This record gives C-alpha cells, structure tokens and sequence, in this order.
C-alpha cells in the first residue's frame, strides 16, 4: 500500500530544511490573532 | 564537680606534598 | 578573537635525577 | 538539675566598660547582645555597632573595623540620620535590669561594640555581652 | 523586512555538580542534626586477680544546625513595547531569571563565602589539598602535572571511606590525554587520534567552570607558560556524604501591584536553598 | 640506589615481584598483607622513557 | 487511565511557578466587572 514517496520532496532539497522544528504560525498573525480578541 | 568540653574556633589548613617514585634508575 | 597558543605538554619523565 | 549551657550558647565579652573586644561569629549562625548597667546612668547612651573581616595576613584574626549599615523593616521612622545601626540605652535603666538587642543581618565574621562619641563617660559603667546560637561546624 | 523565526544566543552554563552532593528537603528555614565526634576509649586490658575495673573515658556528641539562604531580584518592563513586540518580553526575561539562579547557586554552592551564602568546600580550606612536586628544565625548576600524579592521588583515597568521584575542569583532561612520553608515543589511547574512555567507568565526573589551572588551555608550560603553583587542578570526594545541598521552595514570580507606576510593569521572583559541608575528611584536593 | 653523588636508599617495582615469588614452595599458599599507601606506590611507578 | 501526564506543563517550568496562590482575574478586570454592574 503506502508507497512513503510524495511529490512533495520539492522544498527539502534546499528550499526547506530539515531536523530543525520550524514553528508553524507567524508571530506577526500570533499578534494579529491575539489583538483580534480585543 | 564541673567538667570542661572545650573546642576549636579557627581551623588551620593542611597541605602536604605528593611525592611519587623517583625515575627507574640501574643498579650498575 | 586574537590568535592564542596551544601550548601543550612537552617530553616530561624525571623529577629526581636531573642529568649531570 | 542544670545543664552546661555552656556549649549551646556559649557567650564572650564585647565591651568591659573599658575596652572593646572582637568576637567570632562564623561557627555560629544568630547571635544577641545582652546589656546591663553596673551604676545608675546620666544621659542616654549610645554605641556603634562595627562588623570586622579576616585578614589577609592571617585568616582568623580579625582586620580593620568597618561599620555595619542599618537595615529599616517597615515600621522604621527615624533611620539614625546616618544609615549605620547603633544602639541608644535609654535613660532612668536602674542597674539590676537587663537589656537585648541585635542586629538584623551579619556581616562579615566578627561583631565589635564601642561607645559613640559624646558618651565615652557613660559608657564605663556598663557592661555588653555577646551569645550565639547552634554551631554551623 | 522578512523577519525569521531565528533566535541565535551563543550563551553557555556550566555542568552541574548537583546531583552529586546528598541531596535533603526542609520545610521551615531552620534545621539542625546530631553528630558523633567520637566513640572515645571504654575499658582496657586490665591484669587478673584484680577485683576492680576503670570507667575508661566517654565519648562525645555534639548537636549541630544550619540556615536556609534566600536568593531574589527583580526586572521589569515599560508596558508600550510589550504590546507591539515582535516577541514575548516575559517568556524570554523569565527564561532569563533561573539561568542566572541555577548558575548563581551551583557556583556560590562551590564558593560561597560565609555570610548569606552557603559556605563552598572551596573556601571553606577544609579539605586536605594535596600540592604536587616541580620538575626541572635545563636547570629552572618549573612546576608541572605529570600523569604519574594523577594515578597517584586519585589511588590515595582512603579505601574504608567508599567509592569517591573526581571533579576536574574538561582542559586538565585535554592536558592528561595529550601526555607524550620519550619517543613520542602517546601515554593513553595509543594510535587511536583521541582518547576518550567512558568516563562514568572511571569515575571521572566533567565539568567547566572550576578553576581550569590551565589558563585558557594556554599554559601547558615549558618556560613562561608554566601552572604557576598554587591553583586548583582537582577535587576527589565521597560527595553523598562530604557536602549537603538543602532546598526549600523553588523560584516563584509574583506581579508587584504597587511601585508599578501606570508605566512601569515590575515583577519580582525569589527562591529559597541552602548548603553545608558535612564531614570533610572525606575529600581531598589536588594543587600544584 | 645510586643517584647523584650520594646512596639514598629506595624500593623498585623489580624488587617486589623478585620478593612475592621467593617464598619457600612447599609451605602452602601464602598471601600478603600491606598499607594502602605502599600499593599507591606501585601503581605509579615509571620505566624509562614515559610508561606506568 | 490516568495518565497523569498532559502537554500542560509548558507553564509551570518558568511561565508559572509552583506553589503561589496565584489569582483566577486581574483586579483591572474585578475592577471593570464592578464598574459595569452600575
């Protein structure tokens, strides 16, 4: 079944990384996000 | 009858030195 | 930083028979 | 049935009546001044409390005599216009009484007492006393 | 204009000589403990046909206590940037405050000086310090660290006294596995390019700042780079009962209502610890 | 042991082994007893050149 | 059951500390939760 090869091998070639645990959201939206509760 | 139990109040450092066996040297 | 030494131990043996 | 008080507590003399003494502080952990008067006084007295360090030519004698700054809590209004603890002996202290006091924070490993100018006359009809505490070795 | 999410610090702590020390737990600010100074002499070797006996000499018990130090500071803010930040002020000025108390105390702990601060074994001078011999060079007589003294005192130990550790600056062992001798072989690790045992078999705990004698791994000495005598190289003791490390209540923070001026956020944290040497006849130092 | 000029007197790592196996054979096993410190100053003895 | 282990001890390490009696509600808002009853 499950073949573990996606085309999405694009980004970590050199455009993305890996072993390095990027965050997931900008802090710019954090802050947006945050400021929208008020 | 009073008995005394008296103490140190400064302690004094010790040092020594570490002396090792000499160079392997011939009996001859 | 500037450049510092390396030094390290040299031929070390004797400490009581001192050559004549 | 009394016991040595001796050991646990063991107290020195600070201040004879006619010349100060260092006294060590450092094998113990809290210490108190006990005062009492041997002649009714004059006016109100006051000392300075001086807290030494060890020296550098020998570890356990005591140095120069620096004076140990006053600490206020809360309640603190007066704060001795100098910012250095002393002691006043209020007057009208009929000499068969006693009187305690201490310092809130150490300093250092000896305490010193010595009578504050202007009351050096005084100061030889009365008597202080160090005791300590539990021994940290 | 693309900010990124990188945050390079390049700060470093020490090792940690806590886990060795016997660890205890108070909860007031005032303990005290027992002690036996000694067993003293009881009876001796009496002649026969003596109907009589000596009371001998009794021991002695002493009855011993120690504090508890309380360690606090305070930082703030401004309330304006805080708000508009492209970070989070707090989590990092936090992060800020047990750096500097676990760094404070494992230091302080090694050399504290009497008042308001546990007395470290350093200072205290109560370990016996063991100083090692000099040697000569074309007739100067340098002073040096053979490997011939590191077998010989971590050997001395008092067997009866149990297993002890050893505590040393990571540049001694730099020094120790780059030994050579005559020809040119190397003393440990022979034809491998590094020596590098499994330290917890050898009892050798590691750690980086103690007193390095090797001044920044600058001072390997043939001339003028000698150890100049008198530093620390070394310690050897039987930790679980030679020091104590006390703890009472770890860090706390608490905002400060009052004195915060409408501008000025101002928080404050503490913590409470302690330690005490015990017994220190087991434990030895090495000196130059 | 000779050194320098005077006579001072030592104890070698060759003068141990050559006293342990000089027992008289036929009086059985026999062990050894020693201060801490003399087995401290076997371990680090040194050959000529650098070598334990 | 039982875990006893949640993610949630992100906070208690340094953004939190243990054993403070830290209040549930700002006193601005007990403060404008009062004014607001008027």
């Amino acid at each position: 079944p499950a073949p573990s090869a996606n085309p999405a091998k694009i980004f970590i070639r050199r455009f993305f990384s890996a072993g390095v645990a990027k965050n997931v959201v900008s802090y710019s939206n954090v802050m947006a996000a945050q400021r929208a509760m008020e | 009858m009073v008995k005394l139990n008296c103490r140190p109040l400064c302690q004094a450092p010790t040092a020594s030195r570490l002396v090792s066996p000499p160079c392997f040297i011939c009996r001859g | 930083a500037a450049p510092s030494r390396l030094v390290q131990p040299g031929c070390f043996i004797c400490r009581g028979v001192a050559v004549s | 049935m009394n016991f040595n008080v001796g050991v646990d507590f063991p107290s020195f003399i600070a201040w004879d009546g006619e010349e100060s003494f260092p006294v060590k502080v450092d094998g113990f952990n809290q210490f108190g001044f006990t005062f009492k008067t041997i002649a009714a006084l004059t006016a109100a007295t006051t000392f300075n409390i001086f807290y030494h360090e060890p020296s550098d030519a020998d570890p356990c004698v005591p140095g120069p005599a620096i004076r140990v700054p006053e600490v206020p809590f809360c309640d603190t209004v007066l704060l001795s216009e100098d910012g250095l603890a002393a002691v006043t002996l209020p007057e009208t202290v009929t000499p068969d009484s006693f009187c305690a006091g201490t310092v809130p924070c150490m300093n250092g490993q000896w305490i010193s007492i010595a009578p504050a100018t202007g009351s050096e006359t005084n100061a030889a009809n009365v008597q202080i006393t160090v005791t300590m505490k539990g021994a940290t070795r | 204009p693309q900010v990124l999410a990188l945050e390079v610090d390049c700060n470093i702590e020490c090792a940690s000589l806590l886990d060795l020390y016997g660890q205890i737990e108070v909860s007031r600010s005032t303990f005290t403990y027992m002690k036996i100074a000694d067993y003293g002499q009881l009876g001796e070797y009496t002649c026969d046909a003596k109907c009589d006996a000596e009371f001998g000499e009794p021991g002695n018990i002493r009855h011993l206590e120690g504090k508890t130090y309380d360690y606090r500071g305070v930082f703030c803010f401004n309330r304006k940037n805080l708000q508009e930040a492209n970070y989070d002020f707090l989590s990092f000025m936090i992060g800020a405050a047990q750096r500097s108390h676990r760094i404070n105390r494992n230091q302080a702990l090694m050399i504290g000086k009497g008042v308001n601060e546990p007395k470290g074994w350093l200072t205290e001078n109560c370990f016996p310090v063991f100083q090692t011999l000099p040697v000569d060079v074309n007739g100067t007589s340098t002073p040096a660290f053979l490997a011939q003294d590191w077998r010989r005192f971590v050997t001395s130990f008092p067997a009866e006294y149990g297993e002890a550790r050893s505590v040393m600056h990571q540049n001694v062992f730099g020094y120790l596995a780059a030994m050579v001798d005559a020809n040119g072989r190397f003393l440990f690790g022979d034809g491998d390019l590094t020596f590098t045992p499994d330290l917890v078999r050898e009892r050798i705990r590691i750690s980086n700042c103690l007193p390095d004698p090797t001044e920044g791994n600058t001072k390997g000495g043939t001339g003028q780079d000698a150890f100049a005598a008198g530093s620390f190289v070394a310690a050897q003791a039987a930790w679980k009962t030679a020091f104590y490390a006390v703890e009472k209540r770890p860090m706390f923070f608490e905002q400060y209502e009052g004195g915060s001026s409408a501008w000025c956020v101002k928080y404050q944290f503490g913590a409470e610890d302690g330690g005490f040497v015990g017994c220190c006849e087991h434990g030895r130092i090495l000196q130059i």
